[PDB]
RNA sequence: UUCUGGUGUCCUAGGCGUAGAGGAACCACACCAAUCCAUCCCGAACUUGGUGGUUAAACUCUACUGCGGUGACGAUACUGUAGGGGAGGUCCUGCGGAAAAAUAGCUCGACGCCAGG
RNA sequence: CAGGUAGACAGUUUCUAUGGGGCGUAGGCCUCCCAAAAGGUAACGGAGGCGUGCAAAGGUUUCCUCGGGCCGGACGGAGAUUGGCCCUCGAGUGCAAAGGCAGAAGGGAGCUUGACUGCAAGACCCACCCGUCGAGCAGGGACGAAAGUCGGCCUUAGUGAUCCGACGGUGCCGAGUGGAAGGGCCGUCGCUCAACGGAUAAAAGUUACUCUAGGGAUAACAGGCUGAUCUUCCCCAAGAGUUCACAUCGACGGGAAGGUUUGGCACCUCGAUGUCGGCUCUUCGCCACCUGGGGCUGUAGUAUGUUCCAAGGGUUGGGCUGUUCGCCCAUUAAAGCGGUACGUGAGCUGGGUUCAGAACGUCGUGAGACAGUUCGGUCCAUAUCCGGUGUGGGCGUUAGAG
RNA sequence: CUAUAACGGUCCUAAGGUAGCGAAAUUCCUUGUCGGGUAAGUUCCGACCCGCACGAAAGGCGUAACGAUCUGGGCACUGUCUCGGAGAGAGGCUCGGUGAAAUAGACAUGUCUGUGAAGAUGCGGACUACCUGCACCUGGACAGAAAGACCCUAUGAAGCU
RNA sequence: GACCAGGCCCGGGCGACUGUUUACCAAAAACACAGGUCUCCGCAAAGUCGUAAGACCAUGUAUGGGGGCUGACGCCUGCC
RNA sequence: AACCCAGAGCUAGCUGGUUCUCCCCGAAAUGCGUUGAGGCGCAGCAGUUGACUGGACAUCUAGGGGUAAAGCACUGUUUCGGUGCGGGCCGCGAGAGCGGUACCAAAUCGAGGCAAACUCUGAAUACUAGAUAUGACCUCCAAAUAACAGGGGUCAAGGUCGGCCAGUGAGACGAUGGGGGAUAAGCUUCAUCGUCGAGAGGGAAACAGCCCGGAUCACCAGCUAAGGCCCCUAAAUGACCGCUCAGUGAUAAAGGAGGUAGGGGUGCAGAGACAGCCAGGAGGUUUGCCUAGAAGCAGCCACCCUUGAAAGAGUGCGUAAUAGCUCACUGAUCGAGCGCUCUUGCGCCGAAGAUGAACGGGGCUAAGCGGUCUGCCGAAGCUGUGGGAUGUAAAAAAACAUCGGUAGGGGAGCGUUCCGUGUUAGGGAGAAACGCGUGCGUGAGCCGCGUUGGACGAAGCGGAAGCGAGAAUGUCGGCUUG
RNA sequence: CUGACCGCGUGCCUGUUGAAGAAUGAGCCGGCGACUCAUAGGCAGUGGCUUGGUUAAGGGAACCCACCGGAGCCGUAGCGAAAGCGAGUCUUCAUAGGGCAAUUGUCACUGCUUAUGGACCCGAACCUGGGUGAUCUAUCCAUGACCAGGAUGAAGCUUGG
RNA sequence: AGACAACCUGGCGAACUGAAACAUCUUAGUAGCCAGAGGAAAAGAAAGCAAAAGCGAUUCCCGUAGUAGCGGCGAGCGAA
């Protein structure tokens, strides 16, 4: 004994899914080409 | 058995900090003996009370090294203004009242 | 227009130690008596009245850094936020603030004001 | 009608906090720390004080300022009156501490009563009730030549609402009118109302004969967290062991795991989780008592002593006590320690404890009381479901059966 | 001899326990020492005495007889036990007839571990298990029963002093 | 000789005994009792009940009545 | 301290119960006082309404404080050495003297710390007070082409007083600074913030209080955050650099270590090394003492010199002790890489419990951990498209800005029995209970649609309420389970 | 309509810092069952009137009621304990200085909320008054009845003294 | 001489409660019980109220007034 154990909460804070390399944390997503716009896509003219 | 415990709660702070709006009469300084000391335009009190006799500005500095000195000004200047937003929200009010 | 003491105010504060310089004017002591006065005892102080001898003391002026005061930059502690490590006591990075201490240093203050010779 | 007078009888009270209650302490104000560089701040958190004193220790106008070292002079002594040098306000300031104050708020003198009446802009604090300061004006003064200061005391404790009564003074009402009784009003005084925002002017216990409304907001049994304690370990080793630290014991101190003792919290459970010990029946853990194998031994052998792998098994019968190493007897290979809601009461007994009777010692004047003793004291049940032991049936097994 | 004090001094009250009895329905420490009993006896009997806190009509001490009294040791007798066994009866069991009960949110109602108001069939992972009867046992469903009787609270109720 | 039909001793504690008691968890060492002492009461008593009349007491009368404690019997019953 | 009836529906600051829809806003669990602390009064924080307002957010500058850190000036303690005052002791002698002691102690000095009730100093934040800007969109007019300034219209937003009215008053954990405890608790107590409370969703296996994030609705559309990409489950068993061989990867220390990849220092390596084979390895001397004996090796003293390549009054065993044995040291061959040293990273042992592997499982030598670069998955978040609702606001819109929510407040509604309009419209070709219509509504509910029976009764504008039920160990009746 | 198989999903209310909870409650179904009324104060919405608003009791060919009924209330003057004075008044030597004043509606209907009433519903143990109870039981009184069968053997009385 | 729903007069007369406890007070002279009588009873014709002005037997409703006042000046009661 002598040694305290880590409870709900306090648990968590030991024990959760942390991103710990900091490469990962630094990473961006892809941007892409700037797409240019779209037409319309509807129209009564008919 | 445990003998302790007889605090008293008592409040003493700075009333009027350098360079604010002292009125007349108002408390700068309520204190416990004489930290602060009367310069000019103040009044000690009876128990030590740092208070303002004229409008104007507190200015603490040391009347010796180790000395406050708390004084006071007259201090009016800069009528002058800049301000777009105030004449904003007054100018609402009417245009608003007036559509409703 | 320097100098002489007269009063004062921003202040790093300002001084003690060693050195010097000051008597024509100013300042101050030695000197002298006593109404007003005064010494709980004493003219010691305080006082009025005289002689008006030195600059010795005190004050003033110029140096000094031996002390006293002052005091950095940089760095580091610490801390705001954003996070993390450690079973804990507690430790570490990112952007922001940032010392005490010590040491080098920095001062022996700056201005006014009136009567003067 | 009046005084006294049996709890014989009645009507009622007996505070709260309280890291469960009771016992103990505490209850208001002031100062310092916790208070986290404005204010504020909590704890049965750590230190102390107060419920006054002063006709002056107040007010003014003046003058000087302490101490603690050293040197001088008889006793005089470590320390008492008298002269010379450092000094940071280390002295004191009536009483506690903090802040303050050495042109002093320190000490001493001179005269005096402003420790006056009517007040007051504005502030500070601020749930309210309270509380604190106050420029300035009028009257009438003190001191001071004058300027000026003076409506208590270096500042913060020295104090308590309202109702009611009491006393002094009133160019106010006075129930038809004049009076008066009485009251009003102004100045005041009266409660360790101390449980100090004070339920009344006036109030203690006990209930095991109890009872109701509630609570796992707060206990006891058990579970959980924590290991202070307790079990077992490892480190260093001073030594002891004839010499030799480590065959064996290991002082002084240190680092762990366990979770079962005693505990700390109090998280679930008070529309209820039935306690100690035995009986019967389990099953599991090891750090191992005995049996299987091994090192080392200060092992000649026979015994051992210690550690290592080892839980497959085993782990008596009794006497005493209600009481698991608490224990003597006789053996025995040995006659282990534990976990399982201190396993097991919808399986059993009720010897103990927590019911009503009674008594002893003691406490209480008393009712009653003692985690003191002593004798007596109906522990309820025809399994729905999971579980388990047995045994069947349908159906699957692809044609159907032995 | 050493000890224990026959006997003395001090404050004290109104005085300071007499006779008997005593680890006692009173002694806590405490299974107190010692003796007897027992193979072994914290119970028991007889004594000692530092009576925590016995004691003289809330009586002291002792007593023949009596006790559905409490307590210790005996002889006889036995299933109380060692260590069970067989048997008869009534139930249980099956078939015919009549036919309740308390409980009950709905239950299509597994084990181990983990979690979680910190002891779950209802959540997670893994294992295990055809559907459904009947008899039998009672470890769970914090199973039923009585809004706990222990503990606390209520400016609750009631009894006694 | 079936049914029916005392187990008995030795030693303690408490209570003298027979008896009564918690209807439904306590049959006892608890209560009572024979006995003891205290104290009150002179008869239109004391005590109890009833506001009052009055009634028990007692149609008794001081070896008799009410009350308190202890509980045969033996020796006793201290001091303040 | 009966039982029945009455006051009595006693009282209960205590338990339980409190029914139909939608919409908007939406807390607290703090202080104070309380015979008071599982109540109540005031404040503090909601609603809604009326004024006066000015901000809020960011930035910067001032002002006071004594906290964190530092410091020994102060106070209180604190070690090492200096100094010696003075005292005790030996005595000489009948007075105090020079001194001596490995002597006890007061001030001081040098070095050196420590403190919630220590400070000569002293931050960052916090606080108070000032000025300084500009937020989001539009429609624009004049542009080559932007931008922005030029206006105009919106929208969004702070407070300080009040009115009418609430609920709340023991919070929990996490982070930090602390008290109490044992620097133990999922403990307790306060100060500043976050989430839960009152809040969903994804990661965390499960899992209020940790991370991202905030739920008006529809969508069989897309991009991402926290976290992840072998299978169970989406997505690279993708790239290259390294490191681990224990199933570590999921849990704990002191201590131990030629485990392993590196690093920091150190000397040696043809006047050749650590390996081994080797050789040699002393004279004085039995060192002095002690001891029976001590002779290197019980113990202690001197602890050197000579000789030489080299030998320490001998390293260990041993002998009664000697002797004996062997080390250190030294030359030759073989042959040129080996000692020492501290720390970095990942590991091993130390590290053991009671029902059965408990750490998501299958597993894995990368599918582990350290590092960088690329693609992807990933939520109710953001986008896209389309409805609704609140105000802003006063009117068609349209445009913004919002729309989680318990206690609680405000707005708008449905429904039921009855009444006014009535002996209504309608109705024995047929009033209500049951159902087909996802007809219709945001919804409570409304229209229609049918039957053996079969008598009454809508709609609209209004009114009243024995007015809306699964929770009271409610209650009356009928029915089950066992 | 039924559902092979996959995924997600730890009953509902009360109540808590916190429940799927192994905390509460409910067997199921259908009903009955909880902030209501009276009068009054305050506030808001709406309306009538206004150089005022309103009537109450009471009458009215019933009860409702058109009309009547002005007594009464509210809004018009404050300050002061009071006499009193009055746009001021109290406090005072006084303006001094200050405090409070220097003006306002009303009636009704509908909600909210407060107050007294059983006042949102259910639930106490209890208190007090009046009455009924001794067929159970506890003593007593009157009057009856009962106690198988055996054993022991006192005092008295009588005998050898 | 008995009977009575309620109303009325008289005698006796509580308590739980409110005061956040509780003894003054309040529920309240209520409830209840007893005793009479009536369709109504009780009260009633002034030794009254008033206030320099007037009234004129009783009994009820409005209103003065939840005012004056009383009150551990508390809860509350509350006229004329």
């Amino acid at each position: 004994s002598s040694r305290p154990q880590k409870k709900g909460t306090a648990h968590h804070m030991k024990t959760r899914p942390k991103k710990t390399a900091r490469w990962d944390i630094k990473r961006g997503p892809a941007v892409y080409p700037p797409l240019p716009p779209l037409p319309a896509e509807w129209t009564i003219v008919s | 058995t445990k003998n302790g415990r007889d605090s008293k709660g008592q409040r003493l702070g700075v009333k009027i900090y350098g360079d604010q709006v002292a009125k007349p009469g108002a408390i700068i300084i309520r204190q416990r003996g004489t930290k602060f000391h009367p310069g000019k335009n103040v009044g000690i009190g009876k128990d030590h009370t740092i208070f303002a006799l004229i409008d104007g500005l507190v200015k603490f500095e040391k009347y010796g090294p180790d000395k406050k000195k708390v004084s006071v000004y007259p201090r009016e200047i800069q009528p002058e203004n800049p301000n777009s937003y105030r004449a904003r929200k007054r100018e609402n009010f009417r245009l608003q009242r007036e559509k409703k």
